[PDB]
Parts: C-alpha cells; structure tokens; sequence
C-alpha cells in the first residue's frame, strides 16, 4: 500500500552518481512501449484492484 | 556491491532496451522482405545502423567488467557474447579493409556471368541458366565448359583477396588470443567452467576424425554403386577404377548426390510416393496444408500458437505489382511475436518445407523466459535438428495414409524402402565426406600447415581420396576452385550442415524408443507420442542457458559425438550395398586422370 513517484536514479555503485546517466546509475524509469504486434502474454491489460 | 551484482543491474537493462530494439530492427527488415520498396531499405539500413551502433555502445561499456570474477555460470555467458571484441582490436583502417574485402568477395561472386563461346551477347549468370544446366544437363561439353569458366573467371577475380582475407584473419586471431580462424569457428562448442563436461576446441577434430572413419564403409559402397550406373551412361569418361570426373558429379561442386536419381535408380518402374496430384485433386490449399501441419503437431503435445501469427504473417504468394522475396523464412522478431513467409505452390516440397518453418517457431518460441543474449541454441546444430527430423518422419507411409493424401490400398512392398533409402544416401551420405574434406582444407589454410604455394597442389589429393573425385583439366595455382562457394565468399563455417546432419539422426533414436515404433527408422512416426513431445520439449526450452554437452544427455545420455544411429538409418541399405557391390571394385585409384 505505497505509491513511489521520486524519480531518483539508482546507484548501483561506490561513487556517487552526481545526477548524471553512466556506470552504475541509471534512469528507474521505463517505458513500456506498446505495439499492436505484442503477444498474447505482452499486450496491454488494465487492472483495477 | 559485488562485481555480479554490478554485471546483473547492467545487463538487466541492457537486456530489456535489446530486445526492443532487435524487435524494430527485426519489423524494419521484414517490412521489407515482405515489400520491396525504396523507403524499406532506407528504414532497415537505418535500423540495422542503429542496433550496432548500440551493440557496439553497450560492448564498451561492458568491457571493463574483468571475466574472472562473474559466479553463476550465467552472468559470465551473456558477457562472453556480449564482449566479442573480434576485430575491433585492430585499427580502423583494418576494419574497413576488412569490409572493403567481404563487400568486393560478395559483389564478385553475385556478379558471377559466364558468355557461350562464338557470341558474346548471350551471357548467363549462376540462375537460372548455369543452375539449370548443372542440375538436369548431361552433356559433358556443356558441362566441362561451365565449369571451367565458372571457375576460371571467379577463382583469380578473389585469389590476391583469399591470401589477404587469410592473412589479416589469422592476424585477427592471433589478437584474440586463438591459434587460428580454425579455432575462432570452433569455438562455439567450446564448454568451461562445468565438471565433467568441460569441452575443448582440438578435441572436436579428433571426434570428427573418428566418426569420418567409421562412416568412410557406408560411403565407398555407394560411390562404387553410383560409378557402375553411370558408366552405362558414360562408357567412355569414367576409369573403372579411377575417380569420377569433377563435372559430372550431378552439379557444379559435387556437394549432392541428389541429381542422379533419375539415372542411379535401380527400379526404374516403381514410381515414389508422390501426393501432390491427390491434393491437387481434393482442392487443398496453403490453409488446408497449415491446418494439417498443425494437427500433425498438436498429436504430440506440443501447446496452441497465437493468433499473431496467423493475422500478421503472410503465407500466400501476393504476385502482381508487390515483389517479395520467396524465401522460406521464419521471423522471431521477440515479445511474442512470430511470423513466417511463404510463396504456397500446389507442390508436396512446399508441405514438407513447412514441417521445418512451424517446428522451428516452436523451438523460437520455446526459450522465451530466457535473457535476449541466450536465446538461441545451446550450440549451432540444436536449432532445427528436430525440427528436421519432424518433417522427415512426416514423409512416412503411414501417416501419409493416415491423413487421407495416400489411399489405403497402397500394399508396403520392400521394392520401394530401398529406393527411398538410396534417395536419402543421395542427399545424406554422399555429402558427409565433401563436407568433412572442405572443413578440414579451410582449417589447415586458416592453421598455415598447407603452404601458400601448394593450396591447390594439396587441394587435389582429399579430392581423390576422401571424396574420390578427380578434376577433368589440370589447374595451376593461379586458380582458386574453393572460393566458388557461397559459404567461403561469406565468410561462414561450412561443418554447421556436417554437425547438424550428425545431430538429427542421433534423436531418432531416442524419439522412436520413446515412441515404441517398431520396424525400420526411416519408417518411424512420432505421431501420437506425446511423452516423446514433452521429452523433446525439455531439451527445447533450456535455450543458450545450459552448456550443449548437457542437452545432448537429456536426449540420448552421451557426451560425444555418435554415430551409431546413422549407420542404424540405413542398416537395412548396407546389407544390400554389399550384394550388387560383389562384381565390382569398391573405391578408386588416385593415379589415373581424364585427362591423363
Ligand atoms: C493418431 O491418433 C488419431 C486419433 O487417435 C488417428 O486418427 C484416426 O485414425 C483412424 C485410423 O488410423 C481413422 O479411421 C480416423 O478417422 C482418424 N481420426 C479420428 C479417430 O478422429 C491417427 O490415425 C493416429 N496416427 C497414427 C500415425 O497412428
Ligand atoms: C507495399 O509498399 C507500397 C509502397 O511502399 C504500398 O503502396 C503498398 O500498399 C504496400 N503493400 C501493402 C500490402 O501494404
Ligand atoms: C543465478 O542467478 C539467478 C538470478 O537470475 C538466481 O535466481 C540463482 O539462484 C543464481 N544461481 C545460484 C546457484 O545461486
Ligand atoms: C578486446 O576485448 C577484450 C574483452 O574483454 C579485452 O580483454 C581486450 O583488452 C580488448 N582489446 C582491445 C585492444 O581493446
Ligand atoms: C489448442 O490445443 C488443444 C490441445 O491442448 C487442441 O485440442 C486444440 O484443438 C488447439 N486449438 C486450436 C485452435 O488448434
Ligand atoms: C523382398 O522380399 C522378398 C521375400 O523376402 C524377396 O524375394 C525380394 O527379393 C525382396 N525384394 C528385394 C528388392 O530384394
Ligand atoms: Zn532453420
């Protein structure tokens, strides 16, 4: 029952990632990017809870 | 924060950005596989620039993770594929040296044009004019000429590229760490880290040596029977003991038997089981063939197929205005997408071509859940080694009867299980020893045992012994026969079709066993064994995870090459071969010559 929104990217390493995309520190993000030509068990679903 | 823990955050996303951009690539080129127009090449040049560019990217950046301290026999095998610095370790001149050579080698041979004596206007290219002439032609004349212009105006065309392509290849891999291109081929097979599997690059050439020698009785029978049919054809060209002349082999190169067996037949007046006039006759079509195709398949467990497939994929010749490419291709193009093109003709090669497409989408299909750089076969031969062998136990009597297309009247008499069984030595057996000949001629020009000098001088013995065929006109260094292929202009390991050959009989076994068939192999159906589904299924799903040698257990329970059910596929055929061989000289003399 959390909801995360902060947009700060992981460190995966020792040195600080100082805000900038590189080794160790990458945007959490993704985007799902949808086509008509997914499968079955990739296509979108809306879920409701 | 551990190394591996490092390795694995990094190729989690490198993973999930790959896989989405192999997938615009992959929908890039087959738009224009599918529609052959200006704007598709413009849209997959840019997609294929694209993907290397980030595959190159993500290679540099992955560089810096050192190999040693990777756990997990996993993490270690994505970054193995993904490092491949190959020859970006030389400089940038070397590199577009490099592709100047393939681009000159491929142009070259496409470019391939050969002009008939007296007329310099009627030129022929390699199809469908030289194709056709040393497939069906007999004539010796034509033949003899075709092949001595094909391999003279191509051979010095690419020889000063081979020296320079060999040389600056084994430059490359002595900069790789690897003893020759030889080795950089074999390396694929190459199994570390595992106990009591482990796999080495110089142990596969002893084990081809030795399943060579053991096939080497079955080969010389049939060469033998293959020479006397043919000298009730060419009573004057063929030495009763001496090899058999290079053009008159059934086509350019000799690679197939196949063409002579409509004049290697021995009952000529028994017909083969062929359908395609009886689905001619009840009007089936490419939907009727896939719908039979798919009952097939469902018969031994295997589960349904998305409707994706059948939506996206076009599977019937559009003719007209839109050209496409014919070729039979199936596309996995990843994220459950799956497609397959074919152009459909009324013809039963078409229905057992599609026995490969549909099986091979199954096995695509099956290493899905695995990580995009281990989705493939554990080696190169466990790709379609089923999905070859389904379409060849589709080829059986009893199924054919089964499914309506053969009438049960048909009485089994032995006459025809020698006459389809000498028809599958003619596509199967002959091919084992040129293919073994040219791997290990390529692997010694690569190692640099066989000297500049003398790369044809030594080129003419294997010729006469491992395959026993001997050139009609005597060849200086000048020219270069071998580069005449497809594989060696491309730059492809040519024991990939030898491996798989071995690789889809030794199934057999296992599949008929399971499926409790009793009587001849070829004569074995898989049909409604669904236990031998789901047996061949968990080999199917283990994708690149797991190392070859431990896929080959779950199957026949080894852990090297074997040979035993090739010579179990034709047992019944030997015995024979060693009745009408009786009156004549089994093998040939590597004195004599044609030409003389
Ligand atoms: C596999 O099993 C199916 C059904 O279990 C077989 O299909 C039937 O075959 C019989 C004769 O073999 C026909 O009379 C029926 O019309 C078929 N269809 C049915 C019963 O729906 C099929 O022949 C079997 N295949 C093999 C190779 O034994
Ligand atoms: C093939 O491409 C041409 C032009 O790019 C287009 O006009 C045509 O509709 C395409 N074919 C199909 C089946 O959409
Ligand atoms: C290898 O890594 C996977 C994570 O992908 C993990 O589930 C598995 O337990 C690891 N292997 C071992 C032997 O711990
Ligand atoms: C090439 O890549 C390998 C793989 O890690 C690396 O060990 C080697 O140092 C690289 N060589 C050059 C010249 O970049
Ligand atoms: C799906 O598979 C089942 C076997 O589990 C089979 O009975 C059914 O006919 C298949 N569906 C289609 C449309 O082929
Ligand atoms: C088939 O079998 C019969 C009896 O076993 C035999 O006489 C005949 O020669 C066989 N056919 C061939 C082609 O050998
Ligand atoms: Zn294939």
């Amino acid at each position: 029952f959390e909801r995360d929104i902060s947009t700060e990217i992981y460190q995966a390493g020792n040195k600080p990632c100082n805000g900038v995309a590189g080794f160790n520190c990458y945007f959490p993000l993704r985007s799902y990017s949808f086509r008509p030509t997914y499968g079955v068990g990739h296509q979108p679903y809306r879920v409701v809870v | 924060s551990t190394i591996e823990e490092q390795a694995k955050t990094f190729l989690d996303k490198f993973n999930h950005e790959a896989e989405d951009l192999f997938y615009q690539s992959s929908l890039a080129s087959w738009n224009y596989n599918t529609n052959i127009t200006e704007e598709n090449v413009q849209n997959m040049n840019n997609a294929g620039d694209k993907w290397s560019a980030f595959l190159k990217e993500q290679s540099t950046l992955a560089q810096m993770y050192p190999l040693q301290e990777i756990q997990n026999l996993t993490v270690k095998l994505q970054l193995q594929a993904l490092q491949q610095n190959g020859s970006s370790v030389l400089s940038e001149d070397k590199s577009k040296r490099l592709n100047t050579i393939l681009n000159t080698m491929s142009t070259i041979y496409s470019t391939g044009k050969v002009c008939n004596p007296d007329n310099p206007q009627e030129c022929l290219l390699l199809e469908p004019g030289l194709n056709e002439i040393m497939a069906n032609s007999l004539d010796y004349n034509e033949r003899l000429w075709a092949w001595e212009s094909w391999r003279s105006e191509v051979g010095k065309q690419l020889r000063p590229l081979y020296e320079e392509y060999v040389v600056l290849k084994n430059e490359m891999a002595r900069a790789n760490h690897y003893e020759d291109y030889g080795d950089y081929w074999r390396g694929d097979y190459e199994v570390n880290g595992v106990d009591g599997y482990d796999y080495s690059r110089g142990q596969l050439i002893e084990d081809v040596e030795h399943t060579f020698e053991e096939i080497k009785p079955l080969y010389e029978h049939l060469h033998a029977y293959v020479r006397a049919k043919l000298m009730n054809a060419y009573p004057s060209y063929i030495s009763p003991i001496g090899c058999l002349p290079a053009h008159l082999l059934g086509d350019m190169w000799g690679r197939f038997w196949t063409n002579l067996y409509s004049l290697t037949v021995p009952f000529g007046q028994k017909p083969n089981i062929d359908v395609t006039d009886a689905m001619v006759d009840q009007a089936w079509d490419a939907q009727r063939i896939f719908k039979e195709a798919e009952k097939f398949f469902v018969s031994v467990g295997l589960p349904n197929m998305t409707q994706g497939f059948w939506e996206n994929s076009m599977l019937t010749d559009p003719g007209n205005v839109q050209k496409a490419v014919c070729h039979p291709t199936a596309w996995d193009l990843g994220k459950g997408d799956f497609r397959i093109l074919m152009c459909t003709k009324v013809t039963m090669d078409d229905f057992l071509t599609a026995h490969h497409e549909m099986g091979h989408i199954q096995y695509d299909m099956a290493y899905a859940a695995q990580p995009f750089l281990l989705r493939n076969g554990a080696n190169e031969g466990f790709h379609e080694a089923v999905g070859e062998i389904m379409s060849l136990s589709a080829a059986t009597p009893k199924h054919l009867k089964s499914i309506g297309l053969l009438s049960p009247d048909f009485q089994e008499d032995n006459e025809t299980e020698i006459n389809f069984l000498l028809k599958q030595a003619l596509t199967i057996v002959g091919t084992l020893p040129f293919t073994y000949m040219l791997e290990k001629w390529r692997w010694m020009v690569f190692k640099g045992e066989i000297p500049k000098d003398q790369w044809m001088k030594k080129w003419w013995e294997m010729k006469r012994e491992i395959v026993g065929v001997v050139e009609p006109v005597p060849h200086d260094e000048t020219y270069c026969d071998p580069a005449s292929l497809f594989h060696v202009s491309n730059d492809y390991s040519f024991i990939r079709y030898y491996t798989r050959t071995l690789y889809q009989f030794q199934f057999q076994e296992a599949l008929c066993q399971a499926a409790k068939h009793e009587g001849p192999l070829h004569k074995c159906d898989i049909s409604n064994s669904t236990e031998a589904g789901q047996k061949l299924f968990n080999m199917l799903r283990l994708g690149k995870s797991e190392p070859w040698t431990l896929a080959l257990e779950n199957v026949v329970g080894a852990k090297n090459m074997n040979v035993r059910p090739l010579l179990n596929y034709f047992e019944p055929l030997f015995t024979w071969l060693k009745d009408q061989n009786k009156n004549s000289f089994v093998g040939w003399s590597t004195d004599w010559s044609p030409y003389a």
